[PDB]
RNA sequence: UACCUGGUUGAUCCUGCCAGUAGCAUAUGCUUGUCUCAAAGAUUAAGCCAUGCAUGUCUAAGUACGCACGGCCGGUACAGUGAAACUGCGAAUGGCUCAUUAAAUCAGUUAUGGUUCCUUUGGUCGCUCGCCACUUGGAUAACUGUGGUAAUUCUAGAGCUAAUACAUGCCGACGGGCGCUGACCCCCUUCGCGGGGGGGAUGCGUGCAUUUAUCAGUGGUGACUCUAGAUAACCUCGGGCCGAUCGCACGCCCCCCGUGGCGGCGACGACCCAUUCGAACGUCUGCCCUAUCAACUUUCGAUGGUAGUCGCCGUGCCUACCAUGGUGACCACGGGUGACGGGGAAUCAGGGUUCGAUUCCGGAGAGGGAGCCUGAGAAACGGCUACCACAUCCAAGGAAG
RNA sequence: GCGGGGCCCGAAGCAUUUACUUUGAAAAAAUUAGAGUGUUCAAAGCAGGCCCGAGCCGCCUGGAUACCGCAGCUAGGAAUA
């Protein structure tokens, strides 16, 4: 339930948290304000961003990462690894010896940022890159819009 | 490969250079300084082919070390010294007064300019920013930064700075309508009116630009100049005019002209 | 093998000396080389010693301590010309210089003197 | 000669990459400073561009912050108490960056003494003559007295954090990188940050 | 030129290969008169190398107290020419080779809003309130004079002497302003009152740059935790700047007053900003043969999450603590390559096939590995240290590759 | 974009999403394909050309253009899949 499990206490870093706790402002209405910020290319930011509660260093829209460069879309293969998800960019390369195409791939390692709740498997992702994260993670989930849902029994 | 380089091959130089293939296996490697290399021309092959007051490397030296070659107003003694464009140079004692302006084949050109034209040059600037204490800088197409700028001088505007002061005498802003010269790309050289900015945001901006004769054309945001307020050059032109001429209308007026 | 201040082991060893130490002088800056130095303890195994007085005390050793050799470069930087003559304050420098003979045979009898510094 | 860069690791599928160059001066030599307590060690070693770094081999004070009631002061270093990335680089007393150190009280005393007019520490009494009786009272004119007693709304402190000034010294977190700059500086604990803390050294 | 001809049979039509034919590129054979361009120890040995060389460098302007020379123009600082040596700056380029190397290099593409940059320009360089400044302090080379070695660009001792070397350090600006403080304002509501203000006595701090915390939201971008502004304080002794430098024509005020005050063109250094040359690290896509190479990677980081350490910065780059992940028949992992990659070359109907050590761009490496110093830039090799391999001189003590 | 009207049209949603296609940028020379020029010719080379009546401060002019795959960046088309 809770946020603070790791072992260092997780905030963000811009936000002064302990303002003056006096008769004028009291223990029992008690938030914190919540830094966010806007990417450009016409992308929202998701409510849970915004409302909501956790910390993320690498999310795109709480931490100290800026996408600029490629922006892709691909297919979520493996939800599994918390905060970074896999996924499938499926292409046709084409050899003009054959005059013909050739169904490649590559998968690739982003970063899932918890502000996206119903990121099943096989859902439709675009994403955009940045610095490096991690050995392999580049890049960072930015839309995820969904598939293979809206109604279950 | 350790470091940096300081030779430059010939076949390796830049081609509106117009160098030889034979005369050697060097290029001029012209130094560092305010404008980048591939669109610059340097002071030794300026003096030894565009103008042959010179013919070896040495008669360059023994030239500009008698301190009359004036770069923008200043004496500089370098052989290899970048000259860049839009620059005026000054002899002073059989008193030419060039300034390097592309003619419409993507080549720098042998261009006099009268000797009260030549006490400016223009600028586009490329970075407007608030330095320490508060106050405005702008830095600009050559290496030359102003402080204290009009505040209406946004990015890409087109400031007139002279020589000798080193102050801006009058803006003129990046505006659809505006007289602009291409300096980059496979259309430079050519000179016409612009005629819409469509933006890209992230990627790179292209404008489309029509001409004075109909053809219009296109090319992105950091290869335009603009030298005119709507249908007039603030600086003397070559011949052309900023129009490029389709190979068989090249052909007749050449070959009329050896009549 | 020349020695050196600071060994306290009789032998040689061979030390990696940067500029600056002793017994090594560099061919380009930064360079270290290793080179073998005698220790700074005495023994038999010997060639030759440098030996330096501190004191005089009954007589003259002929030709030793005697024959005091001039001094022919004096002070030039314009402090220790203020120093050696006792010159209090801007006393002129300029007319307080030593002057140099000069004795050629084949060219007449010059004196020379020095730039000035600071 | 320890380097860190990538093309000695195996890489994303779990091929063995052969090295294709020797190792580079751009990887340069990694080790660590240790800064500890003690009088004050700074080394100086040149980097690229020609640029010095300053690593801190022995700390003995440090610049820490207040920041609810917007206080600096220099402030000597007693200990430290608890570190997150390891539990073995507090039983050697090593300062790194997001440690929890512990620092004495009385800059922050003196200040909160000279500003607001209040006791702080005191829970007995009886031995405030030589600066404390004098301070609280001064004969002050009349706006002063005015202005000062018009501060009874920013003087109250949560209680977790006056009873660490009590019983003498505050437990503090370093922000800067020493080994790196050269320097301690930080921010005292406070709020819902210290009950966190105040717990994960309370359950060691 | 979008091309075919001879050979299985007693003849025939086929299938099929063989041989012919034509380029071009290595070697060789025979032969060779003239003249234009001209590859040329790449393949096997990235085998080994005698000897000689290919990186050094003075302006009017850092340091001449060598007679090495000068008219020693004259009773004294230096008419200049200058070797030598200190200082500075290059020596990280070019040149050579193709051994390594199969998403590596490389190519196009796009980034650094995640960083470094001697130089070049162009900015900034009285913004700091604080008993030598008309100039402070200590060495050292060449030089002189003794030396040691079989022998090296080996150098020891003693005496001198210089700085733009190596340090210490000040005047003026500088009158003050500002904020935090703060012994009288009494004129306000002294009616018992509560007062509303500006002010002074007072002591701190005060620029840029560094480090941390906080506050507000000039100039920008698609977009900041940006740029700028505000407050509280730091400032590393192997300590950040805030000129103890050198030439040229000499001129001006001269009322203190014939000695004091001011000036033109430069030349060097100089934190920081931007430029330039880049360098490094990333993104996307693209590589030959092999399954007689089908599972691989993870104690020894394999994939990810926190926190840090150092690094010029992003990051399992490392360390600790966790989670159990990552990749693969759309060929992973392993092997081979007579594999440096590319622009390109030979070919010529279209589709293709083959070559590309080789002058251009990029990479890599100097006998094989490793570790470093100096410097802006090197894991440098016509730099150093060591080991392994080969090899030189020796008077056999050591030297140099 | 000529707090509530007219010759007026930008920003905004791209209201499935891709392949496919056309367009426009951006893509180092040398080499190739090719323009010009009697190197005496040719391979090459990027030069050269014109009258001296001496004013001839010497005049005129070249050093083209096309092709740079596939992948990305744009704008358009929506048959086919």
């Amino acid at each position: 339930a809770d946020i603070q499990t790791e072992r260092a206490y997780q905030k963000q870093p811009t936000i002064f948290q302990n303002k003056k706790r006096v008769l004028l402002g009291e223990t029992g209405k008690e938030k914190l304000p919540r830094y966010y910020k806007n990417i450009g290319l016409g992308f929202k930011t998701p409510k849970e961003a915004i409302e909501g509660t956790y910390i993320d260093k690498k999310c795109p829209f709480t931490g100290n990462v800026s996408i600029r460069g490629r922006i892709l879309s691909g297919v979520v293969t493996k939800m599994k690894m918390q905060r970074t998800i896999v996924i499938r960019r499926d292409y046709l390369h084409y050899i003009r010896k054959y005059n013909r195409f050739e169904k490649r791939h590559k998968n690739m390692s982003v970063h899932l940022s918890p502000c996206f709740r119903d990121v099943q498997i096989g859902d439709i992702v675009t994403v955009g890159e940045c610095r490096p994260l991690s050995k392999t993670v580049r890049f960072n989930v930015l839309k995820v819009t969904k598939a293979a849902g809206t109604k279950k029994q | 490969a350790r470091g940096p380089k300081k030779h430059l091959k010939r076949v390796a130089a830049p081609k509106h250079w117009m160098l030889d293939k034979l005369t050697g296996v060097f290029a001029p490697r012209p130094s560092t300084g305010p404008h980048k290399l591939r669109e610059c021309l340097p002071l030794i092959i300026f003096l030894r082919n565009r103008l042959k007051y010179a013919l070896t490397g040495d008669e360059v030296k023994k030239i500009c070390m008698q301190r009359f070659i004036k770069i923008d107003g200043k004496v500089r003694t370098d052989i290899t010294y970048p000259a860049g464009f839009m620059d005026v140079i000054s002899i002073d004692k059989t008193g030419e007064n060039f300034r390097l302006i592309y003619d419409t084949k993507g080549r720098f050109a042998v261009h006099r300019i009268t000797p009260e034209e030549a006490k400016y040059k223009l600028c586009k600037v490329r970075k407007i920013f608030v330095g320490t204490k508060g106050i405005p800088h702008l830095v600009t197409h050559d290496a030359r930064t102003i402080r204290y700028p009009d505040p209406l001088i946004k990015v890409n505007d087109t400031i007139q700075i002279d020589l000798e002061t080193g102050k801006i005498t009058d803006f003129i802003k990046f505006d659809t309508g505006n007289l602009c010269m291409v300096t980059g790309g496979a259309n430079l050289g050519r000179i016409g009116v612009i005629t819409n900015r469509e933006r890209h945001p992230g990627s790179f901006d292209v404008v489309h630009v029509k001409d004075a004769n109909g053809n219009s054309f296109a090319t992105r945001l950091s290869n335009i100049f603009v030298i005119g307020k709507g249908n007039k050059p603030w600086i003397s032109l070559p011949r052309g005019k900023g129009i490029r001429l389709t190979i068989a209308e090249e052909r007749d007026k050449r070959l009329a002209a050896k009549q | 093998f020349p020695m050196k201040q600071g060994v306290l082991t009789h032998g040689r060893v061979r030390l990696l000396l940067s500029k600056g130490h002793s017994c090594y002088r560099p061919r380009r800056t930064g360079e270290r080389k290793r080179k073998s130095v005698r220790g700074c303890i005495v023994d038999a195994n010997l060639s030759v010693l440098n030996l330096v007085i501190v004191k005089k005390g009954e007589k003259d050793i002929p030709g030793l301590t005697d024959t005091t050799v001039p001094r022919r470069l004096g002070p030039k930087r314009a402090s220790r010309i203020r120093k050696l003559f006792n010159l209090s304050k801007e006393d002129d420098v300029r007319q307080y210089v030593v002057r140099k003979p000069l004795n050629k045979e084949g060219k007449k009898p010059r004196t020379k003197a020095p730039k000035i510094q600071r | 000669g320890i380097s860190r860069d990538n093309w000695h690791k195996r890489r994303k599928t779990g091929g063995k990459r052969k090295p294709y160059h020797k190792k580079r001066k751009y990887e340069l030599g990694r080790p660590a400073a240790n800064t500890k307590i003690g009088p004050r060690r700074i080394h100086t070693v040149r980097v690229r561009g020609g640029n010095k770094k300053y690593r801190a081999l022995r700390l003995d004070v440090g610049n820490f912050s207040w920041g609810s009631e917007c206080c600096t002061r220099k402030t000597r270093i007693i200990d430290v108490v608890y570190n997150a990335s390891n539990n073995e680089l507090v039983r050697t007393k090593t300062l790194v960056k997001n440690c929890i150190v512990l620092i004495d009280s009385t800059p922050y005393r003196q200040w909160y003494e000279s500003h607001y007019a209040l006791p702080l520490g005191r829970k007995k009494g009886a031995k405030l003559t030589p600066e404390e009786e004098e301070i609280l009272n001064k004969k002050r004119s009349k706006k002063i007295q005015k202005k000062y007693d018009e501060r009874k709304k920013n003087a109250k402190i949560s209680s977790l954090l006056e009873e660490q000034f009590q019983q003498g010294k505050l437990l503090a977190c370093i922000a800067s990188r020493p080994g790196q700059c050269g320097r301690a500086d930080g921010y005292v604990l406070e709020g819902k940050e210290l009950e966190f803390y105040l717990r994960k050294i309370k359950a060691r």
